[PDB]
């Protein structure tokens, strides 16, 4: 499991940008849903 | 304590002066970095000249003030120039930031000059040190004894010597049920990850051999292959 | 423009009958064309001053209904 | 061996202490590994402390004597962070007044003001009311006086300064020149014109003959006796707004009404 | 301040009111000062009076646009700040069941 | 129905883009009621966000985008 | 009350902080990589170091989302 | 540990492709709107 730890973070960092886009994605297309709506 | 004593003896001419300075300063580089960034112009100066024989040690430092300031992209070509000591960097809990810098930039290189030539690796585009970390990280997954990890990066890069090299070795048959499962987990992928036509259809059409060499096969496992590239002659 | 520059180029060059119309034009583009360094210049920017504030006033009023 | 390098100092030869220098150097890494770089302090590393410390500071001081800029700076520039405090039993000595008070000289002979007050700003927790001011007060005064702007003051405390040399006289004959330069940089913005005998007054010159030809150093033709700034003055304008960077920094009204519109329709 | 009241002002003046030493040391902390720009005047040593140079008509020069045109990007900036931020609990309600 | 057919089941995101921006760009009508159809066999097996994108087409005053709308949607997760 | 002890025990206290900042940083804690530059800043000043506290804020990492 | 490594690999692949499209959706109603 040791072993798995130290690798772990390296596996993580091009995941973790990746997630980080996610939540700005999903505020953005909702807000200019709302926009679209409305209009 | 301070990094002033530090400082003051890069400065002072004498050449063992200067190497001992090196040591002091590595010591306490991973401690105390934001003293230091004044003045990383100097420790570069000296990586580039060839008079010192520690010189490999002196880019090793400017690598690592990089990383800690939060310069991910100047660490690693610092880190990639001396091509020395990155052997403990992937061993280490603390610093995997550069781990991953030097393998995504090399998953995309190799791409790229794949689409242009199969062979790409006897180039020299492709630097050697570039390669060795690659191969060492396959060494990383192995012991852990996880295959999905060695499998994914690589097909990710289009390097086509370590899937092809993988599937291969895997035909032992200590259980056949196995063997069969990892493959399959495979071609499931290899649809909708990859987009080149080069490299999509040469890796299935291997496939289709590794699997028929095995009597226990499950010829559903084939028949995928055979289907999707639609050639009759398999 | 550029079609008039080398319209005369072509009077000199490829010998067209000089058509004079156009030169009695041409004198008076140069003649009521604003000579620069005039201080009616100067009088242009300060109208030029009171509608970039104005632009500027009437920014800050939609910022009180976007903030409603 | 160490010994030696102290009378040498003592004797006032110091060509000879330089050329013993660079065998010391060697020896001052392994002194430099017997002090813990006080991560532990105990009472064997005080000794080792003690003993590091009195070469330093004869040595810091040679390179201040010496006066030749090359090998001035690169002797002196590791001397400078070790000498300016590394003091024991924390962080007492009456060594540590004089020394402080020749680094932040060197800073105003430098004309850096700005790092004045940085390597100020750090001294100041530890001789907030320790040393007070002592001989350290011959770099405060000065500097309270260009930024008063009291030039003719400054001039006082300088030449009242050759009563004191020691070694100090290594910034003193620099900040001559430095007073008679700020001066003439201010005096372009007041006027264009001045007759000699107001040159040499204003720029604080002594000698009718240096003013005269200071003049001709800055290139203004004197001609009949009479001195026409008007010249390179005029020439120096026209090459200085020919420049590139320009476009960019000078703008037009068009290209701010171009920024507005597009706010408005994303 | 003396400057502002008093535009051409002679060196003497100005010693005898703030009790400054002497007419050779106040020209120099003023002359230092107008380097920086402060004062924004000019010493007339020939005459014996120190000039004030302000004039107003700044309102003709470009400088205004300058500053106008900086105040319509905070307000812009404003408007966007309102509307990010606006929708972020409305995600939750129309998510969340209502009656 | 080129780009649908052609570039059926895996979706694409150069075929997706091509797809949405015909449809609200040209006017006529049967042919904003041609791309609706067309973007159920791009994501034939990827159906989970169709309803999500076509949330809005419905909406669409045309009667025409509404009923390629009824219709994709029936296609994709037929 | 001061001590030497005091003293030795404070320069573990600086290489604590900036050796875990990176860490933190990778994660892109909001919340974490304010209260650290808010610690960080204050302890140069009681120090007095100019030089250090300019490369600090060069990054301007400091959130304000 | 191992078993958040094996995910990252496998399954998360997948879903990124999807992540691709939605992102494309926000491109998509700034023309729409």
């Amino acid at each position: 499991e040791t072993h798995e730890s130290g690798i772990k973070p390296y596996f993580e960092q091009k995941i973790q940008e990746t997630e980080l886009k996610i939540r700005s994605k999903t505020e953005n297309v909702r807000r200019l849903e709302a926009q679209r709506n409305a209009l | 304590t301070t990094a002033a004593p530090l400082l003051a003896l890069l400065r002072e001419n004498q050449d063992s002066v200067k190497t001992y300075a090196l040591e002091s300063i590595n010591n306490v580089v991973d401690q105390l970095w934001s003293e230091i960034s004044n003045e990383l112009p100097d420790i570069e100066a000296l990586y580039d000249d060839d008079t010192f024989s520690d010189r490999e040690m002196a880019a090793l430092i400017a690598s690592k003030v990089y990383y800690n300031l939060g310069e991910y992209e100047s660490a690693v070509k610092y880190a990639l120039a001396a091509k020395d000591r990155f052997d403990i960097d992937e061993k280490s809990q603390f610093v995997e930031t550069i781990v991953s810098k030097s393998i995504e930039m090399y998953v995309q290189e190799a791409s790229k000059q794949y689409t242009k030539d199969e062979q790409f690796y006897t180039k020299d585009i492709i630097d050697p040190k570039l390669t060795s970390i690659f191969e060492r990280m396959i060494e990383k997954c192995l012991k852990a004894s996880e295959l999905k990890l060695a499998l994914g990066i690589a097909l990710e890069g289009y390097r086509l010597d370590i899937i092809e090299s993988a599937l291969k070795s895997k035909l032992d048959q200590d259980s056949t049920s196995e063997n069969v499962k990892i493959i399959n987990y495979l071609l499931t992928l290899a649809i909708t990850t990859v987009t080149n036509s080069k490299f999509r259809s040469s890796i299935l059409r291997k496939s289709f051999d590794f699997l028929m060499n095995m009597p226990n096969c499950d010829y559903l496992t084939l028949n995928k292959v055979v289907v999707n590239l639609n050639d009759a002659g398999l | 423009l550029k079609d008039v520059v080398e319209y005369l180029d072509k009077v000199i060059n490829k010998e067209l009958p000089i058509n004079h119309t156009i030169l009695g034009k041409l004198q008076d583009v140069f003649n009521l064309l604003p000579n620069l360094g005039t201080p009616d210049d100067d009088e242009i920017d300060v109208e030029n001053h009171d509608r970039i504030n104005i632009s500027n006033n009437l920014q800050k009023a939609l910022t009180v209904k976007t903030n409603d | 061996l160490t010994k030696s390098l102290s009378i040498a100092f003592e004797n006032g030869d110091y060509a000879a202490c330089e050329k013993l220098l660079p065998p010391i150097k060697i020896e001052l890494i392994k002194n430099n590994l017997l002090i813990p770089d006080l991560s532990i302090q105990n009472d064997i590393y005080l000794n080792d402390l003690m003993i590091t410390k009195r070469i330093l500071e004869v040595g810091a001081l040679a390179s201040i004597q010496t006066f030749n800029f090359d090998s001035f700076e690169n002797y002196f520039n590791q001397l400078k962070p070790y000498y300016f405090s590394n003091n024991h039993k924390l962080s007492e000595s009456d060594k540590k007044s004089k020394l402080i008070s020749l680094y932040l000289l060197n800073l105003l002979s430098q004309n850096n003001t700005t790092k004045f007050h940085s390597e100020l700003q750090y001294l100041d927790k530890h001789i907030k009311n320790l040393e007070d001011d002592s001989l350290l007060s011959y770099p405060i005064k000065l500097d309270r006086w260009l930024m008063e702007g009291s030039y003719q003051k400054a001039w006082d405390l300088l030449q009242s300064g050759s009563q004191n040399i020691s070694e100090f006289d290594s910034f003193t004959d620099i900040l001559k020149s430095a007073i008679r330069d700020e001066i003439a940089k201010n005096t372009e913005l007041s006027y264009d014109f001045l007759p000699l005998s107001n040159i040499k007054a204003l720029l604080f010159f002594n000698n009718e003959k240096e003013t005269e030809k200071f003049a001709l150093e800055r290139n203004w033709p004197i001609v009949n006796s009479k001195v026409y700034f008007n010249n390179q003055s005029k020439e120096k304008a026209d090459y200085e707004d020919e420049m590139m960077h320009e476009e960019d920094q000078k703008t037009n009204i068009i290209e701010k009404a171009m920024d507005y519109a597009i706010s408005i329709e994303n | 301040i003396i400057s502002l009241t008093y535009k051409k002002i002679s060196l003497r003046d100005i010693c005898l009111k703030l009790n400054l030493d002497s007419e050779q040391t106040v020209e120099y902390m003023v002359s230092r000062a107008i380097r920086d720009g402060v004062i924004e005047a000019k010493i007339n040593h020939e005459d014996g009076f120190i000039e004030t140079t302000e004039l107003l008509n700044i309102y003709d020069s470009e400088d205004p646009q300058q500053v106008f045109d900086e105040r319509i990007k905070f307000a812009n900036q404003l408007h966007d700040e309102y509307l990010v931020s606006m929708r972020y609990p409305e995600d939750k309600k129309t998510q969340q069941n209502e009656k | 129905f080129t780009i649908a057919l052609a570039y059926a089941g895996t979706g694409n995101n150069s075929a997706v883009k091509r797809l949405l921006h015909v449809a609200v760009s040209d006017s006529n009508d049967d042919v904003r009621r041609a791309a609706v159809i067309a973007l159920g066999f791009v994501l034939l097996r990827d159906y989970t966000t169709v309803p999500r994108i076509v949330q809005l087409l419905s909406k669409s005053h045309n009667a025409h985008v509404r009923c390629g709308t009824a219709f994709a949607l029936g296609i994709a997760c037929a | 009350s001061e001590e030497i002890n005091s003293d030795n025990q404070n320069i573990i206290l600086r290489s604590t902080m900036m050796k875990f900042l990176k860490i933190a940083s990778l994660k892109h804690d909001n919340e974490t990589k304010a209260m650290l530059i808010n610690l960080i800043l204050r302890d140069f000043l009681n120090n007095g170091e100019v030089d250090s506290a300019s490369d600090f804020i060069s990054k301007l990492e400091y959130p304000h989302t | 540990l191992s078993n958040v490594n094996s995910d990252i690999y496998f399954k998360l692949k997948k879903l990124e492709k999807e992540y691709e499209l939605l992102t494309l959706q926000e491109d998509y109603i700034k023309d729409e709107q």
